This record gives C-alpha cells, structure tokens and sequence, in this order.
C-alpha cells in the first residue's frame, strides 16, 4: 500500500546563469493538511511572500539540499502563513530513501517554512521531522544541484535560484509506493 | 535448550539482557565461532521464553482479581467505577511485575520480539548445529523452522539435503512444542486404536490446556506502540485497542496444531466430535448429549449431529434425561462468545475508525 | 470550511501593518467569530454524543467463579466496544481534526486581547467611535496596568458622543459578571437588587462548571521528546491519560473563580456565593430561605460558628418544626458528592503512582487522604513553624535581607564558604567549596566521557541497566543531586519544600579550528525566569521562558581548562559584578530571579565538565522523570 497524493508543485532551478530542469513533486493532502496548504500558498505565491527568486544555503553532499528561507538567506528567517511557526502535526511517514521532503524545524513545534530534500535513506530523524511530499520526477536535477562545489560553511559558492513555482492540480488520488526515489 | 529449563528456579548465572545476548550470538556467528554461538543462541531461547512464562504469571492475578463491592455512594457515577477499577488493575500489574526476575534487565524493542515470534533463530541455530556434528538437532530445527514457515526455498532445500542423508530419518521432533499437542496426537491414536477409555481421558485433559494457553495468548497481546499521533482521549485510546484487537485475532489459528503440514481446521470441533462419538460407543449418554449440543453450537451446518439430536430428542424419555442435559458447555460458550465478539468488533471497527488515506499502488 | 483564527489573525496583522483598515477590522472580526463557533462546536457535539450513549454497566452479569479468564475476557470486550462506539461517534462529529489545534503563542494573543487593540485602533481610525469604545474598555479590563488606553478612555469620555452605559464588556464571562455587580449592590447597603443577581450567579455558575468540565478530554501531553521512549501498555496508558483529565477537570475550579482584574482566584467561591444570600435574606425578612442557606453552607463547612450562631437565631425567631423540615439545596449535594470522590481517586493515584495532586478545595475531609500522604504533610507542617522560630531568634537579638534568608547550616561536613554573598557583591549568592571528592569527579567524568553532551539522571540509569557505562556512577550521580538539592535547601532558609525541576551532565569542548577572530561572548548574559531584554533591561515572566524556575546550581568537576569562567552581570547585560574560578567540587547557587544575571565565557583548550541544577517551589512544576528514577533506583539496588 502506500499514501495518495493529492496537489503538485513545480518548482524550476537555475545554477549560476544556467538552467537544470523540472522537479515535480507529489504531497500528500489527506494525511497531513495544514503543511501541504502551507507549502502550496508559499509556493503559489497568494500573499505576495513566497518561494519565488529563493535559494538554497545547504547543499550538504550525500545528506540533503536544504532550503525555503526568503527573508534573509543566512537561515536565520523565514515565515508561514499561520502567524510565525506552528506545530508538528503527525509523524505517519518515515525517511523511506532518497527524494522525500520533509520540514526543518529548530526544535519542537518549531515548523516554518524550510524543507529540505533528502538523499539517502536517514533514518535517525525519524519522530523528530515531518514528511509531507515526494519527488516524483527531475531526481537527476537534485542530483546536479547537490554537486555543486561549497566552502566550509555548506553555502554553495554558485547561486542556486528557484527561477520560478507554481502548482499543478491532480483530477484523482493515486497511492505511490512507499520506496526510494 | 529447553531440557534444563526451570521458570522458579533459574540459574542466575545466565540472567543477562535478551538484546545483549542475540548480539554476542551473532557476533560470534559471523567470527566462523560455532560453539560460543550455539551456547549464546540457546540462551536467548531460554531468555525469551522465560520473558513469556513471566508475563503469563504476571497476569495469572491481577487480571483474574474480583473486586470488593464499593459503597453505596458510588453506584450512581458508573464511569468513575470503571476507571477505578481500571486504576486498581494497572496498580497490581505494577506491584506484580517488579518482584520477577524475568523484569529487571533491560526490556527488548519491538523488532526483537517481532524476530523472535516469526523463529528467525533456528535458521542459524541449525546451520550451527549442522556445523558442529549435530546433525539430529540440525533437522529438529529444520522442521521446527519450516512448520512455521512452509513457503521458504532455502530452508526446503536443506531439509531435502538433510533427509538424503542416512539415518536422520526418524528424529523429526518439534522443538517448540505444547503439551496439548501430544495430548491430542496420543488421543486420536488411542482412538484409532479402537480403545475408547484412554482417547475419552485423553480429550478431556487436553481441552483445559488449550483453554489455558488461549486465554494465556490473548492476555499477552496487550502491549505497546508507537506514538506517531496525538489525539483526543477517545480517539486515541480507540486506536490503541485496534492495534491489539489486530494482534488478538491471530490467536485462535496460531496456536492450532498442524499435522501432515496441513492444520487441522475445526480444533475444538474436532475434539467436541471424537468425545461424542467416543462416548457413543460406550452407551454414556448422560455425557454424549452435551458434547453434541456444542458441536452443533460450532458448527452449525451439520446433518449427521442434526439427525443424532433429534434421535436423541425422541428417546428421552427412557434414559431419564432431563430437559437441561441438552445445553452447551460452559467453556464451549465463553470461547464461542470471546471469538464472536472480537470478529464482530475488529468488523465494526473497519469502516468507521480505521483512518481511509491509503491505496493499493498499481 | 471556517479557518482557523491564526491565519486570519496573520493576515489582520499584515493588514495592519500596511495600513489597511478595513482590512484588519474584517480579518480580526472574522477570526473572533471563528474561534467562538469552534469552541461552540466542539462543546455541543462531545456533550451531545456523550450523552447519546451512556456506560451502562453490567451489574447483573456475575462473573464465573471458575472460569475466571472468560469472565475477564468478556468484562473488558464490552466496554471496549463501549468505547469504540463512542469514539466512532466523535469521529463522525468533529470531523477535521487539524481545524482544532493552534500554537502556544496564538492562545496566549487570545488570551490577552490583542485583536481588541487592533480593533478599537481602526475603529477610531474609521470614525465608528462607539465599537471604539467598546474596544477599548474590553481591552483595559483585560489588561488593567496599561496606561494609553486609560488616556485614550479618558479621550472618548470627555470627546462628545461617547454615553456611560455604552462601556460594554465583550470577553468575560456571564458568572462572573452579576457575581461582581451583585456584592457592589450588596455592599451600598440594597438587599431588594442583590438577591437576583446572586441567584443568577449562582445558576450560570453551575452552567458554566458543566460546560467547562467537558471541554476536558484533550490531547496527552508528553515531555518534550519523551513520546519516542514511551514503552507503556494499553491499561497503564489509558489509566495515565484518564488522571491527566481528572486533574484537568479538577482545576476548573480554580479557573471559574479568577478575574484578570485580581491577583488571586477568589477564596471559596460557592460558599461565599451562600453566605451573602443568607446575609442578605436575613436583611430582606424572608427566614425560610434565609435558614436553607445556612444549611446549605454549614454542609460545606461544619464546624463554622458564626454561621452555627447565625443558624441557632435563626432557628429561635422561627419555629422548630419549620426549621426542621426544611434543608439544603440538591445541586451543592451532588456538586459536593462528585467532587468527592473524584478527589479520593486522585489522592490514590498520588499515593500509588506518584503522581503529584494539590487540592483546590478548602473544605475537604482529612478522611479522603490516604495515611502515607497524612503523614507527609504532617512533617512539613512541623517544618514550617520550626523555620519561623529561627527567624525569630535572628530578628530580637538584631540589610535584612542578606541575613534573615541566608546563612544555613550545610549538614554534610567537610563542606565550607568560600564566598558569602557579600563579597559576592549581590544578594542570594554563594560560593561552596568541597561538595564532593576527586573519586566522584573522576567517575562522573568517566561516566560523561563514555556516553555523551547532555545526559540525564533516568537516561544514564537506563544506560546503566543495559552496560554500557558504569551502574556505580550512574547512582553515585543520583547520590549528588540529591545531596545538592538538600543542601540548596538549607542553606537558603526555604520553609516550603524545594522540588527538582531539570537536570543534565554536559561536557563542553573547544575546537581549535573556529577560534579565529572569535571575538563575540559564547554565550549571552541573561537570567533564568524570565526572558532578559537589551534595551529597556526589563523581562517579562511570560510562558515562552520557564516562569516557575527558582533556584539554580552548578557544580563544576574539574579545573583542567582556560577561559570559559562564570561571572555575575547587573541588568545593562555590560558591567561585571563578580566572577568565580571552576574548580574541582564548586558548587555556585544562586537565585534565577532578574537580580542574578549571569553569563559563560568562551572556553580554549581543554575540558569543562559540570552538571547544572534548577529547582521549583511549585508542586504542579516538578521532574515527571525523577520518579521514573526514584523506581529505578529502588528495584535495582533494594530488592
Ligand atoms: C497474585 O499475587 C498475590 C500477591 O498479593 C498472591 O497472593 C496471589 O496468590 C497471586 N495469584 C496467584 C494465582 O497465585
Ligand atoms: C454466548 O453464546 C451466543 C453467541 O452467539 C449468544 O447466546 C451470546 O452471545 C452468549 N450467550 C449468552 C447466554 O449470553
Ligand atoms: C421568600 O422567597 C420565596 C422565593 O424566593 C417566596 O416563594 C416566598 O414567598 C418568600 N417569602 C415570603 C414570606 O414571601
Ligand atoms: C547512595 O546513597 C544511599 C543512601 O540511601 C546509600 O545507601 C548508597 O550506598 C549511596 N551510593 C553511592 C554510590 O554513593
Ligand atoms: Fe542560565
């Protein structure tokens, strides 16, 4: 068995002066609401704050790429919809392996508007992080943005920019499985 | 490994953690080590079912506890009686569990129970054996493994290469095995063996045991879980029993013995049968009849029984039979009452609790 | 769907900012009405299908003397099949369950009635001055120490077009509203207006403590991240959860007899709402409600006797006849009965499981006390009035107070001052000196170095238990805190009782890679209570910081190490007021109030071991993990 996605959300990178590609990810609406409305007004952009020209400051090898700050870009901002920060809702889903996102909190009922796509299978963060998407396709995009040389703060030395979001409608909820990728 | 086992006495040399010891086990299992690993691994089986016995006396009381009728006062208010109670309970089980042995090391995870009830051990256990020149401990465990376990390629093809070789032909023996069970099986020998006496005293000391370890069972399913919600009262103290009304299930068919690698369906039914028909043959009808009013109760599609009843039903008026000599036994209607009751709960419980917000990937 | 108050209460806010009026009266208007009907909802339907199935009970089916586990068996099917019935109700009811949850902060905003500022903001920037108003005296009755809104009362007061009766309260409650009018009536000497308003009082009263108590059954609260070392079973966890509610429900009244215009809930409520009535039924000239009062009162409070005097006069103007017949009222006997024993339960569970229980009640019966708990508060009481003596002694022979709170006994010996709180330059201060031996600092500091760097008492227990780090360190660590927690208390004169709050060993290492053109402090100067400010130096004792912190300790393990000292900072958060040197077996322990600001420097190479202590004076406020390690403790080494 597995979760049914009910929203999608693209999102379009550009790596220095260049173009990468597509990410198209699923989020699961019935199973955790509440994050997936969050994400999906800053991603569309209703409110006027949101994703659009953000970057990403983490691009930890081999861990994740972690990014959604739009306030100030040293990780030390961000804001959601419901006021500042709201709190965790259910931890259903685990870190199944590559390409499953997640929200970055600061420590308990911290949530606030950074994700961060994971890589490999981190099982140690399981009941401490909710997961609320899953990458379904542009994996090699992640893949190429997660090489990209750092200093030794894990800010990359090119800027990565998320030229552009926006959200596509799905007519039926599919269940995916429950795997890597 | 269980010949020396002792649940009162037990070497308190061997009290170490079961975690610690499935660890050093395998350990020196993958260090090319055989005997130190089979000496681990026994311990472990010896730790686990010395866990089961604790938990089993543990709720041998406490559970099975009558109450002191309360004051007058408190008649009105029915919810504060039943959490009183429920708070006098959990306070006995507490009291109960410190005084064992059994419960002052460290606790197991979920994981390592769930592998010790799936008897993922007696794969390295016989290897081992097989590895040391213990090749009829080696088949035991094949056999022990593989009654469980009847659908495994690997574990088949080392039965086949075990059974090949010669002499180790006759010690198929069953290294988890109950006490009913060979009751049962000297029971329906002697029935076969047209003696009627032996297989009647037989059946009758085998049906309180069964009894016993299934009431046992379903006490024992009552555990933990995973947090991974956080609910209102209600709702989330009726998630919890869904879980183990999930676990208590199980309970009826994993304990029914399989025999010829087939189980034997109907157990109780078939036990109900043999007595009648048992009694029967001797002209004890004063002790036939209740056995085929609860065969009819189990299996109520019957023709044969039907016609015996009625047969039964016209003569009773000349082996003076009175009229409730024709009803059920006791322990046959608490066992059919506990069994409707969970299905028809767990059927319930599927379509108006368990969450929808999962599908079937295609 | 109705949206929850946040979003709209965000929206208001960002409305506000920019300058859009009616923007933020919209938004805010909508998110009050949205937060009302979803209370409204969540009452009406819970006490609705509460009500629909009731919990039967089976008193007629006897169990099977015999067949003991099929009795059992089916005496917990049934009311497991109850309780799904009953939860599938919920479920069908409530429907989403994430519209119900909001964040601390946002309940705290509600609580103190900021979306009224906002409101009467843009009400008197819309010219629509009566809502103004109004606004404002809702707001200045929730907050009565702000002095802007008593100006801009006075404004709207003397600015024509503002009338007297016009000062409506829009938030508090109905109870409470003709209990306050009605003792205002009572005291100008008018019992003809004071007995309507008290019976009303009296009525909503009972209303409101129903409505209240079934808004009780809410989400169980876990310490923190102790949800993923949560390991209980299905009838221990139902029994924890349901005496969280009982002690949930049990606290509502203390909360329907508080107003934010007081300090203090008010002082036994419901027999003092009977007192005034009789008081004042006996001025009017009705005697027989005057003398069922007064019974229904001294049913509380048997051994009053002014009121048995009240009672006595009574009863001689009237016959005896009549004051025979008549007796108190139904709903104080049940209120009183239900009460009761709710209370008997819960002291069980504290007796049994431990878990702490302080009685809002005052005219309890010593008879619902178990004899163990009697015998704790028996032993405090002769505590407390031993305390007192000293003083006194202190005080005859004789700033004050850095001598009639200070200077204890410190029972262990081997133990010396090296600093008083006078060369200490502040008050509540002390420097101790030998504490502990270097076997202890060296096992604790193998202990720490093992397995690391916060590590509790419980969690190191546990350790201990499995093999991994030393059992023999991991009591002797439980050996000092305790020894530390007695000595706080005694040396600071403390007559109540001081309770454990947190603890944790860490360890502190310095990377010699980072130190480069480290010039900024490691660790900001701040206090413990409250949250320290850096431009008005003034802190707020609000929940976001940990208000219910009293004491603090730290004591050090080693003195093996440069830099990272430990010095005192007066509120500029600048000038240093006094600095101490770790060492092996230095305990400081001072007060966490805002006199104490305190700050750590940056260490260099080297190790710092040392394990901070902060205690409660409140019992509702304690480790919930130390009796966890109390049973530990007890079962491991006292078998
Ligand atoms: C359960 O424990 C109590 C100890 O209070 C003991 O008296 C009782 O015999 C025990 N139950 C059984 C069945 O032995
Ligand atoms: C147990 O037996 C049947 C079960 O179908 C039914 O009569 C009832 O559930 C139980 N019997 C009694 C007398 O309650
Ligand atoms: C006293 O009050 C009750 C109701 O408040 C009323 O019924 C009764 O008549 C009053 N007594 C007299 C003497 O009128
Ligand atoms: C800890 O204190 C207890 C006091 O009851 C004492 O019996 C025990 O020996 C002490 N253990 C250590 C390691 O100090
Ligand atoms: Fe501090």
């Amino acid at each position: 068995k597995g979760p049914k996605v009910t929203v999608k959300v693209y999102f379009d990178l550009r790596i220095g002066d260049e173009d990468v590609g597509r990410v198209i990810f699923g989020l699961f609406g019935k199973t955790v609401p509440k994050t997936v409305d969050n994400f999906v007004a800053l991603a569309t952009g209703e409110k006027g704050f949101g994703y659009k020209n953000s970057k990403f400051h983490r691009v930890i090898k081999d861990f994740m790429i972690q990014g959604g700050d739009f306030t100030r870009g040293d990780g030390t901002g961000g804001k959601s919809i419901y006021g500042e920060r709201f709190p965790d809702e259910n931890f259903k889903l685990k870190h199944y392996g590559p390409g499953w996102v997640s929200m970055a909190n600061a420590g308990k009922d911290t949530n606030g508007s950074q994700f961060f796509i994971t890589t490999v299978k981190t099982a140690w963060l399981d009941g401490k992080h909710v997961v609320f998407g899953k990458v379904l396709e542009g994996m090699e995009v992640v893949r190429k943005v997660e090489s990209t040389k750092t200093d030794s703060r894990d800010k990359p030395l090119k800027d990565v920019i998320i030229a552009d979001c926006g959200k596509i409608e799905v007519e039926k909820p599919f269940a995916i499985a429950k795997e890597a990728a | 490994q269980y010949e020396r086992y002792s649940f009162r006495s037990f070497p308190r040399d061997e009290l170490m953690p079961l975690e610690s010891a499935y660890r050093h086990a395998l350990d020196k299992y993958s260090g090319e080590h055989w005997a130190e690993s089979v000496g681990y691994l026994e311990i472990s089986l010896r730790l686990h079912r010395l866990l089961r016995d604790s938990e089993a006396f543990c709720h041998r009381n406490c559970s099975a506890a009558p109450q002191p009728e309360p004051a007058a006062g408190l008649a009105s208010y029915p919810e504060l009686r039943l959490f009183g109670g429920l708070l006098r309970r959990a306070h006995c089980l507490k009291r109960c569990k410190q005084g064992l042995p059994a419960f002052r090391q460290s606790q197991p995870s979920r994981e390592v129970l769930a592998d010790f009830q799936r008897r993922e051990p007696y794969k390295f256990l016989q290897f081992a054996y097989f590895k040391a020149n213990n090749l009829p401990k080696a088949i035991a465990a094949a056999h022990t493994f593989l009654l469980k376990h009847p659908d495994d390629e690997m574990m088949k093809r080392n039965m086949a290469y075990y059974k090949s070789l010669p002499g180790a032909e006759d010690y198929i023996k069953d290294l988890e095995t109950k006490s009913y069970e060979s009751l049962f099986i000297r029971a329906v020998r002697a029935y076969n063996g047209e003696n009627w006496r032996t297989s009647i005293t037989d059946m009758e000391l085998a049906l309180p045991d069964f009894f016993k370890a299934f009431y046992e069972c379903l006490a024992a399913c009552e555990g933990s879980r995973e947090i991974k919600d956080f609910k209102d009262f209600y709702l989330s103290i009726a998630d919890h029993y869904v879980e183990v009304l999930e676990c208590k299930i199980q309970c009826e068919e994993n304990l029914t013995p399989v025999i010829g690698g087939y189980p034997v369906e109907k157990f109780v039914a078939t036990m109900y049968h043999y007595l009648q028909f048992a009694y029967y043959k001797l002209n004890d009808l004063k002790n036939a009849a209740p056995c085929a009013v609860s065969y009819l109760l189990f299996d109520q599609n019957d023709k044969v029984m039907q016609q015996n009843l009625v047969y039964y039903q016209y003569h009773r008026d000349t082996w003076g039979l009175s009229d409730e000599h024709f009803q059920p036994r006791p322990e046959a209607v608490q066992f059919f009452n506990v069994t409707t009751l969970q299905k028809e709960l767990y059927d319930f419980a599927k379509e108006n609790i368990m969450d929808d917000d999962e599908g079937e990937v295609v | 769907g109705m949206v929850t108050p946040d979003l709209l209460f965000a929206e208001g806010t960002a409305a506000y900012a920019r300058g859009d009026w009616p923007g933020v009266v919209l938004s805010m208007e909508r998110a009050l009405r949205s937060r009302a009907a979803l209370r409204a909802l969540r009452l009406r339907c819970r006490t609705q299908c509460a009500a629909d199935f009731p919990w039967e009970l089976d008193p007629d089916w006897s169990p099977s003397p015999a067949q003991a586990s099929g009795a059992a068996a089916l005496r917990d099917l049934s009311f497991f099949g109850g309780l799904l019935r009953r939860a599938a109700c919920l479920r069908r009811c409530l429907g989403p369950p994430a519209a119900h949850s909001l964040s601390e902060e946002m309940e705290l905003e509600f609580r103190k009635r900021s979306p009224y500022n906002y409101l009467q903001v843009a009400y008197f920037k819309i010219n629509k001055l009566e809502k103004a108003v109004a606004a404002a005296h809702t707001f200045f009755v929730g907050n009565p120490e702000h002095m802007e809104m008593q100006q801009n009362l006075d404004y709207y007061q003397t600015m024509s077009g503002v009338k007297e009766a016009d000062f409506k309260d829009l938030e508090t409650q109905p109870h409470m509203q003709e209990f306050r009018l009605g003792v205002r009536l009572y005291s100008e000497e008018q019992p003809q207006e004071a007995v309507p308003h008290l019976e009303a009082a009296l009525q909503e009263y009972f209303v409101a403590y129903e409505e209240c108590r079934a808004l009780c059954e809410g989400p169980y609260d876990y310490d923190g991240y102790n949800y993923l070392e949560y390991n209980a079973d299905l009838f221990q966890a139902i029994t924890d959860h349901y005496i969280q509610v009982l002690n949930c429900k049990q606290n509502c009244v203390t909360e329907l007899a508080s107003h934010p215009s007081r300090e203090k809930p008010f002082e036994d409520f419901l027999p003092s709402h009977y007192n005034y009535l009789q008081f004042a039924y006996y001025n009017i000239g009705n005697y027989t409600q005057a003398v069922e009062c007064a019974k229904t009162y001294l049913l509380f409070f048997p051994n009053d006797e002014v009121m048995n005097q009240n009672l006595a006069y009574y009863a001689a103007m009237l016959g005896e006849e009549h004051t025979r017949s008549i007796g108190p009222r139904e709903s104080a006997k049940e209120y009183r009965q239900r009460s009761l024993l709710e209370k008997e339960l819960l002291f069980f569970a504290y007796d049994v499981f431990g878990i702490p229980f302080v009685d809002p009640d005052s005219w309890t019966p010593e008879e619902v006390i178990p004899k163990r708990l009697q015998e704790k508060q028996k032993s405090e009481r002769e505590t407390a009035v031993r305390i007192s003596q000293e003083i006194g002694n202190l005080m005859k022979e004789i700033d004050v107070s850095r001598l009639t709170r200070e200077g204890g006994p410190l029972l262990y010996e081997g133990i010396s001052l090296t600093m008083n709180s006078k060369l200490l330059n502040g008050s509540q201060r002390v420097v101790m000196d030998g504490v502990i031996s270097d076997h202890e600092c060296q096992e604790l500091q193998r202990l720490t170095n093992v397995a690391a760097y916060g590590v509790t008492v419980f969690k190191a227990l546990k350790l201990g238990q499995e093999g991994k780090v030393p059992l023999q360190s991991a009591h002797l660590y439980y050996n000092v805190t305790e020894k530390v927690r007695r000595i706080m208390e005694s040396y600071f004169r403390l007559d109540t009782p001081l309770y454990f709050s947190y603890s944790h060993l860490v360890c502190r290492t310095a990377i010699e890679e980072v130190q480069a053109e480290r010039k900024d402090d490691s660790h900001p100067v701040h206090v413990d209570n409250c949250i320290l400010n850096a431009e008005t130096l003034v802190c707020v004792k609000e929940p976001p910081a940990y208000t219910f912190r009293d004491y603090s300790a730290i004591l050090y393990l080693n003195g093996d190490f440069d830099g990272g000292n430990f010095y005192f900072t007066e509120l500029d958060a600048k000038t240093v007021t006094a600095e101490v040197q770790p060492q092996c077996g230095r305990a400081v322990g001072f007060s966490s109030g805002t006199e104490n600001p305190h700050g750590v420097k940056a260490v260099t190479r080297g190790q710092r071991c040392a394990i901070a202590l902060w205690f409660t004076l409140d019992p509702r406020h304690s480790e919930r993990d130390r009796v966890q390690a109390d049973d530990l403790v007890k079962m491991l080494f006292s078998p």
